[PDB]
């Protein structure tokens, strides 16, 4: 229940007088109800970088600001980008905003979570150093990839990672029973394209059996302003 | 601050003045002027011609009847832009007032609108207790105020003094602890 | 009181323009201005001495305008009237051989070049939907890129290099075989020289390349709103094209000046400045401009947005914050060396450091089928340059393998505007790797080659016809590319 008037826009740093009291805490979300290009109401996803203070906030948003106003409302959503968790995501190859970016209809998920959360605690976690072990016959030989784990790529494509990313997607899905969240960052558009036509193409989507589909598909495009890209 | 350099300064014109008081009023008076937002813009766009702002503001230098030290000193001011820098150190001349006086205003909130002999007490008690020449009562008949009070004193509300749930957080403090 | 606040009434009723702002701090092509504060984010608005200014930097204060040149005559407190409007340059094919200023107006001088459908420089990307698999191939003419890296129909690639190489050039002979392409070229020049744009129009109108091809330019001395987004022109020239379903490709020259130029901009706008001066903003505004190059979907019509990134080295930097950014953004680079060019080879495509992503999928299996073995072959010859002055001890595969490298290394080099078909580079490869130029020496594998290809054209036309109609390597285009290369290969031989 707040609204703030578009205060000031550094390009993509937008600035937002919020009212006196009704301004937001840190990465508190807000819904920009601003003119489309077409004047139809378009709403931003700006998020709360930095309390700027005498009542306004130096915010960031995801998506693109053309035809924004000074003094547009922004209708806090005052807290973190409550995303469409669980399986509408797992198959959807989801947008920044939680609109599948796949033209593939509204992900019908009530569980919006929020984004820029917490990690566990130093009591709450599994320290049992587990091998998140492949079916992949050489990190299965060579790769202690630890479960939980944190795997570096020193290689990408021609190396292989879209067919060897994808049987590891295929055998995590398997031999596991665990899901993927393969989130492709300042995307090649080509390489999205050809990646979401791959894990169709695998089946890692069922393109047929939608949400059968073993992967979660969120693409950061580098066409984003790249604001958009820190929090994906 | 600069701004309250810009305080201190008027302030310590309408001292050496004495029209600590006058200037006083004078300062809520153009407060009260400056508070109109149009009056505000008016007077702090830049596109203002300072030419016309100027004639504006002899003009509202009647339309109040300002007393003349802290007339030039608004014509100083806005004559070095600070107008756009304005209002706060209006607000801070208030203080300067108070630095000025020492009569220090001290916020009292409490669940009832309280005794004005309880007031008396308790602005002498901060008299004593600030030190003060004088104390400006400032009260507050605080709703989350269960039944006690709630004195913001010192130089800022800083000198805060409260029993009112006050208590029951000690006491849910010494309960986790 | 309302006499008093009647005159500041009368007074901030002139200060309540709505359209209009003041030009409060002009300063360089940029100006804070009172006023104009209901202004959408961006827009050109009509300053007075009628000054275009991009309205950049939406201050909370002022009204932060990059001006459309220099405002001299836009005097203090200039009124600009807010326009509302934002950069919908009238893109028609119709300028498809005129040369157009940043405002879709014929620097040429071509006339008018009419033009109804009017888009906003900076549309929206092609989303990864929005694309559909990159099938068919770009051509460069360069037998040599093609070879070793195929170009798709709309997709993204850099050439890095250094100053104004003949990359400049490599590029020009890319928008030179597109007069064969079906696609539709553009040539975006950022800052070149002007008789270097002309020596270039010239070019591309003597080839009649400039029939395919409209042309837009940056000046060296051009304000730097219009280089700031005058490549975002081209592309929404290339949107008029491509959401039209037609391929279509770009010539971006280096974007580099224009980091220079938003670095100028972001300084002019007293913004913040980032990695080496260029601001943050152009990452994200580079991959706003190469992002929506593409081959569509067949929803959209599988339009080919074909891109050519002109990226020059800065001393070598093949890490430059703007080189590092693009290496990021390409799909294919194009490092260049010109100790190649300064040995000899133009072109001087650092062919090991050139990478690429499309691959196969951008080339014919025609091409494929010998480019497979150009790249075992190259990479072969390529650890075995170190063996190059100690060679009199070589063993014979060593020395065979270095010959046959050696000849496939012959097969590469190509003059300023020295393009070829697919088929005559199928005949080149497909002798280069069927040893007949491990035969012939290296001058003489040069003119023999060239000889094959025109004693090709006419004593194996059909050859060619198969290879145009099939577009796939036949064993019978392949024998009679054995028969004709036999036969000047004798004819040669002879010499």
């Amino acid at each position: 229940k707040n609204l703030g008037r578009i205060a000031q826009i550094i390009g993509p740093v937008l600035d937002v007088a919020f009212p006196p009291g009704k301004m937001p805490n840190i990465y508190n979300a807000l819904i920009v109800k601003g003119r489309d290009t077409a004047g139809q109401p378009m709403n931003v996803t700006c998020e709360v970088q930095q309390l700027l203070g005498n009542n306004r906030v130096r915010a960031v948003a995801m998506s693109a600001t053309d035809g924004l106003t000074r003094g547009m409302e922004v209708i806090d959503t005052g807290a973190p980008l409550s995303v469409p968790v669980g399986g509408a995501t797992l198959g959807r190859i989801f947008n920044v905003l939680g609109e599948p970016v796949d033209n593939l209809g509204p992900v019908d998920t009530r569980t919006t979570s929020p984004i820029h959360r917490s990690a566990p605690a130093f009591t709450q976690l599994d320290t049992k150093l587990s091998i998140f072990e492949t079916g992949i016959k050489v990190v299965d030989l060579l790769a202690p990839y630890r479960r939980g784990g944190k795997i570096g790529l020193f290689g990408g494509a021609g190396v292989g990672k879209t067919v060897l990313i994808m049987e590891l997607i295929n055998n995590i899905a398997k031999a596991h029973g665990g899901v993927s969240v393969f989130g492709g960052v300042g995307e090649r558009t080509r390489e999205g394209n050809d990646l979401y036509m791959e894990m169709k193409e695998s089946g890692v989507i069922n393109e047929q059996n939608i949400a059968e589909s073993k992967v979660a598909l969120v693409y950061g495009q580098m066409n984003e302003p790249p604001g958009a890209r820190m929090r994906v | 601050s600069t701004a309250s350099r810009y305080a201190s300064a008027l302030a310590d014109v309408a001292d050496v003045t004495g029209t600590l008081e006058a200037t006083n009023s004078d300062v809520e008076k153009l407060i009260r002027i400056f508070s109109e937002e149009p009056v505000y813009y008016f007077f702090a766009n830049p596109v203002i011609s300072i030419d016309n702002k100027r004639s504006v503001l002899d003009e509202i230098i009647t339309t109040s009847g300002l007393q003349p030290h802290t007339a030039n000193f608004i014509n100083i001011l806005i004559d070095s832009e600070r107008i756009n820098l304005v209002k706060e150190i209006l607000n801070e001349f208030e203080d300067v007032f108070n630095k000025i006086t020492g009569t220090e205003v001290a916020v009292v909130t409490s669940v009832v609108k309280l005794e004005n002999d309880h007031l008396a007490q308790i602005a002498k008690g901060v008299q004593k207790i600030t030190g003060a020449k004088n104390v400006r009562i400032k009260t507050v008949i605080d709703p989350s105020l269960v039944a006690g009070f709630t004195i913001r004193y010192g130089n800022e509300g800083s000198k805060l003094v409260d029993m009112s749930v006050k208590k029951q957080l000690e006491e849910i403090a010494a309960q986790l602890e | 009181s309302k006499i008093i606040r009647e005159r500041i009434e009368g007074y901030n009723r002139e200060v309540k323009v709505v359209n209009t702002g003041t030009v409060l701090q002009v300063g360089d092509g940029i100006a804070r201005i009172h006023g104009l504060d209901e202004v959408m984010a961006g827009e050109l608005v009509e300053f007075e001495e009628g000054t275009i200014g991009i309205a950049l930097n939406l201050e909370s204060n002022n009204v932060g305008v990059v001006l459309m040149g220099d405002g001299l005559m836009i005097q203090e407190g200039s009124s600009v009237k807010a326009t509302g409007r934002i950069a919908q340059i009238p893109v028609s094919e119709a300028y498809l051989g005129r040369v157009i200023n940043a405002l879709a107006k014929p620097i040429d001088g071509r006339g008018e070049i009419t033009a109804s459908e009017s888009r906003l420089i900076e549309s929206p990307a092609p989303g990864i939907m929005s694309r559909r698999s990159v099938y068919e191939p770009l051509q460069t003419g360069l037998i040599a890129i093609d070879a070793m890296i195929p170009v798709g129909r709309g997709q993204r690639e850099l050439i890095i290099g250094d100053r104004q190489t003949g990359k400049t050039a490599v590029a020009t002979d890319t928008i030179l075989n597109q007069q064969g392409q079906n696609v539709i070229c553009v040539y975006v020049a950022i800052g070149q020289k002007a008789s270097s744009v002309a020596q270039v129009v010239t070019n591309f109108q003597e080839r009649g390349a400039m029939e395919y091809t409209i042309v837009v330019a940056e000046t060296a001395d051009s304000p730097a709103t219009l280089q700031y987004l005058a490549p975002y022109t081209g592309a929404a020239l290339a949107e008029y094209f491509m959401y039209r379903e037609r391929h279509t490709l770009i010539i971006y020259d280096d974007l580099s000046k224009q980091a220079q130029a938003y670095r100028q901009m972001s300084l002019l706008l007293r913004r913040p400045p980032g990695r080496e001066a260029y601001p943050g903003d152009v990452f994200y505004l580079h991959s706003r401009l190469l992002e929506r190059a593409a081959k569509l979907s067949s929803l959209l019509g599988e339009g080919s947005m074909t891109a050519l990134p002109i990226v020059e080295t800065q001393a070598g930097d093949v890490s430059a914050y703007i080189p590092t950014n693009v290496i990021s953004i390409t799909d294919g680079q194009i490092f260049l060396s010109a100790d190649l060019f300064n040995a000899g080879i133009r072109p001087a495509i650092n062919v090991g450091i050139s990478v690429s992503r499309v691959g196969s999928a951008a080339q014919i299996k025609a091409m494929k089928k010998v480019a497979g073995k150009l790249k075992l072959e190259l990479a072969q010859f390529a650890e075995l340059e170190a063996f190059a002055q100690f060679a009199s001890d070589l063993d014979k595969a060593t020395q065979n393998q270095l010959a046959r490298g050696q000849r496939l290394r012959e097969l590469l080099k190509q003059p300023q505007s020295a393009p070829l078909t697919v088929e005559e580079q199928v005949m080149t490869i497909y002798t280069g790797t069927n040893g007949y130029l491990d035969s012939l020496e290296l001058d003489q594998v040069r003119k023999y080659l060239v000889e094959l290809r025109t004693y090709v054209k006419t004593n194996k036309p059909e050859f060619q016809e198969i290879i145009s109609s099939t577009k796939t390597f036949t064993e019978e285009a392949e024998a009679l590319l054995k028969e004709a290369i036999q036969e000047q290969m004798e004819r040669f031989l002879l010499q």
